[PDB]
């Protein structure tokens, strides 16, 4: 267990902790490339939501992402629906890795 | 009077009609080639054991291997009255641009399709060659086109197999952003705009990324009658006729070559104009191509029509259900032999209290000890031991598992043998032949042989082009079907040996040795046999 320390010491008691971010800023976000991630799924066709529809995919550009485009038909409006859902999560799998730069931190 | 909405609404009415067959074909497709369990739309469903025990596919590619072994390629035959070799020409240039890969690929993929789902089809393009032309710097190509069913479409009101009647016929491309990029790029289009058009292809396996972009060729046919020119041959001979939709920047420069008009027919063709679409615009309107005919041949299997509705249908369609039913039954009985508790025996806990150890599987004592008294009742009362029954397969599984094997076998019989399907691929191959002519008289130099050489009689305009002329002479050859061979000499060798075969051992067998050691290809020591045989027969006279 202890391979995995990271820090000298651990919290004793009234340690005294300082807040870092003391004036509003826009943030400068630097990481590792694999410190983030992106899990993605298409929707399934067979989802309760998407039943009655008839669904294909549908290719987002620039980003490597698919979604689906689903589509239904009403007869008694003659009117149709479509619904385009892209499904994601955005996940920092090292945040340790993951940074911030917060210029002008004045008192 | 759109354009637009002319050509859209013949291809709605025309998709309309052509449904049932295209998801009909569609799901063969996807059946015999991807997976069995097409279970996509069923919502509600938790997983469990689906397995795949196939016993059509077997008989797929026993179809596939007969239907390969016979290749089938066209042979041009001269017409009744015209000259012994009014098709040598023709026949040569067919087998020089059609020797390549891309024509083979694109049959089998055809004939694949034919046997699977019911219906492929295949194109005849032409493009400009500069290094190996076959002729007036052009060469002819067969593509292949995937997904036939839903891919091509033809005008409703064609009730012909090859379906030389249909005037028109829109061929849906699809293709991602690159793929796009590269088709505006070679037609000229514009590459920002993003085309769309209706999607041909359903989603059905889990595919993470399927076709975005897509565009039509929308190919249409028209019979008119135009101008035709009839001129006086300078070179050598008497009028040659030329049409003027051609022969049209030259229309002053054959005066000057020494061609002098003599009168002017009007003569009935056909041309053929090709549009690339849109969903919502007409990127190119009437481009004029080469040829008379629609240049894509449609290959069926089990082709009708039920009510002015066409049906096909290949191999897959009638075994689907046995084989459902068979995949079914299989993964329930894998599901009884998994989830079923085994053969133990059933106790009172009192019975084993003490000797639990004596029963957990070890082999270390002569015997079981079982409890007797109870303080309580006095003795234990006694019962036969039970044991839980060993699970067993139902007799209507067995029974519905044997049935149905039993007739997807009696189902899955194309025929007796291929030879209907043969004989629809020889029908395919004779359109091709068909096509391939007319193309080749539109934009290849064919000279003309006269019995007083070979003349051809061209010419240039003054910006370098070189125009081709044609007389009206030009349907010498009918179609036929015979082996397909690589080469003329490969023919050649082929013929001498059948008549060599059937020859008896006189002075036409020998005649006929040296012949074959005449058309013989060149090493050294077979240079050496076919230099004496052509001194042999030289010396023959």
């Amino acid at each position: 267990q202890r391979a995995y320390a990271n820090v000298n010491t651990s919290l004793a008691d009234a340690m005294a902790v300082n807040i870092l971010n003391v004036k509003d800023a826009r943030t400068n976000v630097f990481w590792a490339d694999d410190a983030i991630r992106i899990v993605s799924q298409p929707i399934p066709a067979n989802h309760e939501l998407f039943a009655g529809m008839k669904t294909t995919s549908f290719s987002i550009p620039d980003v490597g992402l698919n979604g689906i485009f689903a589509t239904q038909g009403d007869i008694s409006t003659l009117s149709g629906l479509c619904r385009i859902a892209l499904w994601y999560g955005v996940n920092a799998t090292r945040p340790e890795a993951i940074g911030v730069g917060l210029p002008g931190q004045t008192a | 009077e759109n354009r637009l909405e002319s050509i859209l609404s013949r291809f709605d009415a025309d998709w309309t009609a052509s449904d049932e067959a295209r998801r009909e074909a569609k799901n063969d497709l996807f059946f015999s080639r991807v997976s069995q369990w097409d279970d996509w739309l069923s919502q509600y469903t938790t997983l469990q054991y689906r397995g795949q025990f196939d016993v059509v596919r077997p008989v797929v590619r026993k179809l596939v291997s007969e239907m390969r072994q016979n290749p089938i390629d066209v042979l041009y035959r001269p017409k009744d009255g015209a000259r012994p070799d009014a098709a040598d020409v023709l026949m040569g240039m067919y087998r020089t641009d059609m020797r390549h890969n891309t024509a083979k690929i694109a049959v089998n993929i055809a004939v694949r399709e034919q046997i699977e789902a019911g219906v492929g089809a295949w194109r005849l393009v032409t493009d400009y060659e500069d290094q190996s032309p076959t002729s007036n710097n052009q060469v002819i190509r067969r593509e292949p086109i995937h997904s036939a069913c839903s891919h091509v479409i033809w005008d409703s009101n064609s009730k012909l197999m090859d379906k030389s009647d249909a005037r028109h016929c829109t061929v849906i491309h699809s293709m991602s952003q690159n793929g796009w990029e590269d088709f505006a790029e070679k037609y000229d289009l514009d590459a920002d705009d993003i085309p769309s058009f209706q999607n041909p292809n359903d989603w059905v396996f889990p595919w993470l990324t399927q076709d975005t972009i897509q565009i039509a060729e929308f190919y249409e046919v028209v019979e008119k009658k135009e101008t035709a020119f009839i001129y006086q041959d300078p070179v050598t001979g008497e009028p040659v006729s030329y049409f003027k939709r051609d022969i049209k920047d030259v229309i002053d420069d054959l005066a000057d070559s020494g061609f002098i008009k003599i009168a002017e027919r009007q003569i009935k063709r056909r041309r053929v104009y090709k549009s690339i679409i849109t969903c919502t615009a007409v990127l190119k309107d009437k481009q004029l191509i080469a040829g008379e005919h629609i240049p894509i041949v449609p290959v069926f299997g089990e082709w009708g029509f039920v009510e002015d509705k066409e049906v096909y249908e290949g191999v897959v369609r009638l075994t689907k259900d046995g084989q459902r039913l068979r995949n079914m039954i299989m993964s329930f009985n894998a599901d009884i032999v998994a989830r079923t508790p085994k053969k133990k025996p059933f106790f009172w806990p009192e019975q084993i209290a003490g000797f639990e150890h004596m029963y957990d599987g070890n082999d270390d004592y002569p015997y079981y000890l079982l409890n007797r008294t109870d303080e309580n009742s006095g003795d234990l009362p006694t019962q036969p031991l039970a044991y839980y029954e060993n699970p067993e397969v139902p007799q209507a599984n067995a029974y519905m598992l044997e049935a149905a094997t039993s007739a997807v076998k009696e189902v899955a019989t194309l025929g007796v043998e291929t030879y209907v399907f043969q004989d629809n691929l020889a029908t395919a191959m004779r359109r091709d032949g068909e096509i391939y002519q007319s193309i080749v008289n539109d934009i290849y130099d064919v000279p003309r042989n006269v019995t007083i050489l070979m003349a051809e009689v061209v010419d240039l305009a003054t910006g370098e082009k070189q125009v081709l002329n044609d007389i009206r002479g030009r349907y010498e050859c009918y179609t036929d079907v015979g082996p397909s061979f690589q080469s003329m000499k490969q023919q050649n060798r082929a013929e001498i040996l059948e008549l060599l075969g059937k020859t008896p051992q006189g002075t036409p067998e020998y005649q006929l040795l040296l012949l074959q050691y005449f058309t013989l290809l060149d090493g050294k020591g077979v240079e050496m046999m076919r230099d004496y045989a052509n001194k042999q027969l030289i010396q023959m006279g």
